[PDB]
RNA sequence: UGACGGAGCCAGCGAGUCUAACCUUGGCCGAGAGGUCUUGGUAAAAACUCCGUCGGGG
């Protein structure tokens, strides 16, 4: 077999899937390489999760995000959501709790908006 | 310790006064009418460069510009280049038919 | 000595008649003894004049509709020499259709004059055209081949183009004239303008048509007429019809 | 009037100067400005500038006349089973 | 008589492939070598066979 | 790498490795005179003969970045300051130089 | 005098029918 | 019989657009080469 | 059909659902082969069928 | 508080054998009704990102 876990990522009416499995450490999003990007200022957007917790424990993983639905930015708003919830997961299941942890507090102090979605449904007075 | 060149302000061709301080394809374009690619090739047919201002391009180029300018046929020009009583009746009617109808 | 009384009659009362004044061509709708089987496409089919030339790409406003990514077609088609005073506009289908639309296809149809399309896209062509350039075959399209190159089965094919070749399709398109193929006996082919040439160049030009139309061989482009030719009726888009050479 | 220092060259310091002639000539300031070099260029000679210290390509040497002529002279510049065994 | 010779040959041509492709099947250690040409042959590793 | 090369209302920018015109600024109404990169290289000064210096960057004529109007003689020499990088230094026809900090 | 004389005969082949 | 004795003892056109052999302009050296 | 995708009621569990496979877009799919069994080969009966 | 030309890239409702004009030039067939051919003119994803160009109305 080989070690795999699929999380979901979403803004509006966007949807994110991701499986992250065991590899060579590559990550694509919908068929490309996550470089290409195309809103192009919200690359590092994109990025926040990578460099936040470093590109060692992405080096030993492959990723595979491919989005449909919403636009351009709730696009890139999702693909940000799996991909951290695709890491955090996969640290718990086939890697140990103290990194999940530890993963969970560094992305939580930054954003907590890249674990837990806050759907913005209306408030009548 | 002397240096030497090889200047006019604006010029008018037919019936039309082009400045001098911009480059010559809009100059053609500020001539009444004729379009941007017509003057680019009018100038590229004329074999000059195409970055000069009108206060360059001496009097026998100019002159040769008016002339293929003005005798398009001649230089193999593609011609792509060159550039109420019914309503008082209605009124009448309309108004006299509903005024019957009115009037019924 | 009829057709050419027929031909002076036909200039003096389009000379008097307003409209007539208006409509500046000429057709003639021959009329053959038995039908055509060739149910009408719109691939307008060209036949050769050996005389007299019509109009020319010197002449004549041209819009050009090339493949999907256009890059190498327009900027080679605008740059190499021979075609950068040709064509008027060239434009891709994608472009065609996310840029123009019902009031801007009309004024497009009023633009233009002639309209060459790649013809593996001539067969697309129709709906993002408009219901108006179909009418009759005043502007329908023209299919020019573009690269000089041909497809083979399982075989991948080379995007190319050649200056030399597509100026040489238009000068020839532009030489000569075309017509539709039908399934009635009563078809048309425009000859000639009515002031670019005269009465000698029509008759000619009406003798090598249907000499090329009687033809047996060329049968792919030139075999189409099935039996005698019964008549030949002259006309401009408003006159009426001017008879020739009754049985 | 242009000025080159420390570069890959058999002479130091490089000062060099252009003087309405076409000509451009080429001294060196370790053995009291003296000539090493000229070229002629055809029209009276306006600008000269040699490429800077740390071009580390094609040096260029770039002179602007009088008649409109720019003039640039530039110095130019198996498989893993094989391996494994 | 012609049809009967290009019927046998293009049988020939078919179960010369279809016998490459059972070749494939059995074992040993193939090589997939390309021809510059661009055509697939394989090339089975020197090992005597029990 | 690259070169900029004055003219009569004209400045182009050439390119060391394929001695080719890279770009041009055109955008000036009279003749310029000097113009004179940076020495930092990022931002290029060319003074004009309306009066006027006009200092912006390199590959990017279209962004004028900075205008300062001198003194209504025309404006031979602008130069940029060596050690510091926030002063230019100009002088004109007007036979003063003014030391401009940007 | 001829393209009021092919009118009147198309009108009369018509009229006749 | 002497071509099917050796066998036994031994234009444009398109496969997917079929219009084109109808559609194609008969092409001359004339107005291929000619300056007009 | 509407009123049932309203009830659905999503803790239903089937046993079938270790068999069937639903697509992700989100319709159903199916084998086109009828049984549960003839979905490919295995490389014996390759080998006899060749 | 831009316009022009290319390139890129992103949705959600929608699904009844039912979805759709007009007049006109003439030819041929038909006893008609009409059929068919022909000709001409009048009506119904965007913003976004990137690159290149430009610099007071009939």
């Amino acid at each position: 077999a080989v070690p795999s876990v699929q999380t979901f990522g979403k803004k509006k009416s966007a949807t994110a899937v991701a499986h992250v499995k065991a590899g060579k450490g590559l990550i694509k999003v919908n068929g490309s390489p996550i470089t290409l990007v195309e809103p192009e200022i919200l690359r590092f957007k994109v990025y926040e999760p990578l460099l936040l917790v470093g590109l060692d424990k992405f080096s030993n993983i492959d990723i595979r995000v491919r989005v449909t639905g919403g636009g351009h930015v709730s696009q890139v708003y999702a693909i940000r959501q799996a991909i951290a919830k695709g890491l955090v997961a996969y640290h718990q299941k086939y890697v140990d709790e103290q990194s999940k942890n530890e993963l969970k507090k560094a992305f939580t102090s930054y954003d907590r908006t890249l674990l837990i979605a806050d759907s913005r449904r209306p408030e009548p007075k | 310790s002397l240096v030497v060149q090889e200047f006019q302000h604006i010029l008018r061709l037919l019936n039309t006064n082009v400045d001098g301080n911009i480059k010559i394809v809009y100059a053609l374009t500020t001539i009444k009418g004729v379009g941007r690619r017509y003057s680019n090739l009018v100038c590229k047919k004329a074999d000059v460069d195409l970055h000069k201002r009108a206060g360059e391009l001496t009097q026998e180029e100019l002159e040769r510009i008016v002339q293929i300018m003005q005798n398009p046929t001649h230089y193999k020009i593609p011609a792509w280049f060159l550039n109420h009583t019914l309503a008082n009746n209605v009124e009448s009617k309309l108004r006299d038919d509903l005024e019957r109808l009115k009037k019924i | 000595g009829l057709a050419e009384k027929a031909l002076k009659a036909l200039i003096l009362q389009c000379e008097e008649n307003p409209s007539l004044k208006n409509d500046k061509d000429i057709h003639i709708i021959i009329n053959t003894g038995k039908k055509m089987g060739i149910n009408r496409d719109n691939i307008p089919r060209i036949i050769p004049l050996t005389k007299y030339k019509l109009f020319k790409p010197r002449d004549l406003n041209i819009l050009l509709i090339t493949k999907d990514p256009s890059a190498l077609y327009r900027e080679t088609l605008t740059k190499d020499e021979h075609t950068s005073e040709l064509f008027k506009e060239i434009i891709s289908v994608k472009n065609l259709r996310r840029r123009f639309k019902g009031s801007k296809l009309t004024q497009l149809y009023k633009d233009f004059d002639l309209v060459v399309a790649d013809y593996r896209v001539h067969h697309l062509l129709p709906e993002v055209l408009g219901s108006r350039f179909y009418h009759g075959s005043k502007k329908l399209p023209y299919m020019i081949r573009m690269s000089k190159e041909v497809k083979l089965k399982r075989q991948q094919m080379v995007e190319k183009c050649d200056p030399i070749y597509v100026r040489a399709q238009l000068r020839s398109i532009c030489k000569n004239t075309s017509y539709i193929p039908n399934n009635d006996n009563c078809l048309s082919v425009r000859v000639g303008y009515i002031q670019k040439h005269s009465i000698p160049e029509i008759l000619q030009n009406i003798q090598d048509t249907i000499n090329f139309l009687t033809d047996k061989s060329k049968r792919p482009q030139g075999g189409v007429i099935k039996g005698g030719i019964i008549s030949i009726f002259v006309k401009t888009s408003n006159s009426t019809s001017l008879p020739i050479y009754q049985f | 009037l242009d000025y080159v220092e420390n570069f890959d060259s058999p002479m130091q310091s490089a000062l060099i100067a252009s003087s309405l002639d076409g000509h451009v000539k080429v001294f060196d300031p370790l053995d009291n400005f003296q000539v090493k070099f000229g070229w002629k260029f055809s029209g009276p000679v306006l600008s000269c500038a040699v490429s800077p210290s740390t071009a580390q390509g094609n040096r260029h040497l770039v002179a602007g006349l009088s008649s409109g002529l720019l003039a640039i002279r530039t110095k130019k510049k198996k498989s893993n089973n094989f391996q494994r065994m | 008589v012609k049809q009967h010779l290009q019927r046998e040959t293009q049988l020939k041509q078919v179960q010369q492939r279809m016998d490459a492709q059972r070749e494939l099947l059995k074992k040993g250690s193939k090589k997939k070598i390309v021809d510059s040409s661009g055509k697939i042959s394989f090339k089975w590793k020197k090992q005597r066979k029990r | 790498h690259d070169f900029a090369v004055t003219s009569s209302t004209r400045v182009q920018i050439f390119s060391s490795r394929t001695r080719q015109v890279i770009k041009t600024f055109s955008r000036f109404k009279d003749v310029v005179y000097s113009a004179s990169f940076r020495s930092d290289g990022k931002l290029l000064c060319a003074g004009d003969a309306t009066g006027l210096v006009s200092v912006y960057d390199s590959y990017n004529p279209r962004t004028i970045l900075l205008s300062i109007n001198a003194s209504t003689h025309p404006t031979h020499v602008t130069k940029f300051h060596t050690q510091d990088n926030k002063i230019l230094a100009t002088a004109s026809d007007d036979r003063v130089t003014r030391l401009w900090d940007i | 005098d001829y393209y009021q004389q092919v009118q009147r005969g198309k009108q009369d082949k018509k009229i006749s029918r | 019989l002497e071509d099917i004795q050796q066998s036994i003892l031994k234009f444009v056109k398109d496969h997917r657009y079929p219009g084109l052999t109808p559609g194609l302009a008969p092409v001359g050296l004339s107005d291929e080469e000619d300056s007009s | 059909l509407r009123e049932k995708a309203k009830e659905r009621n999503p803790d239903e569990y089937y046993h079938a659902m270790h068999s069937r496979k639903t697509d992700a877009k989100g319709l159903l799919i199916s084998s086109r082969h009828g049984d549960e069994e003839d979905e490919s080969l295995s490389m014996d009966q390759v080998k006899l069928l060749k």
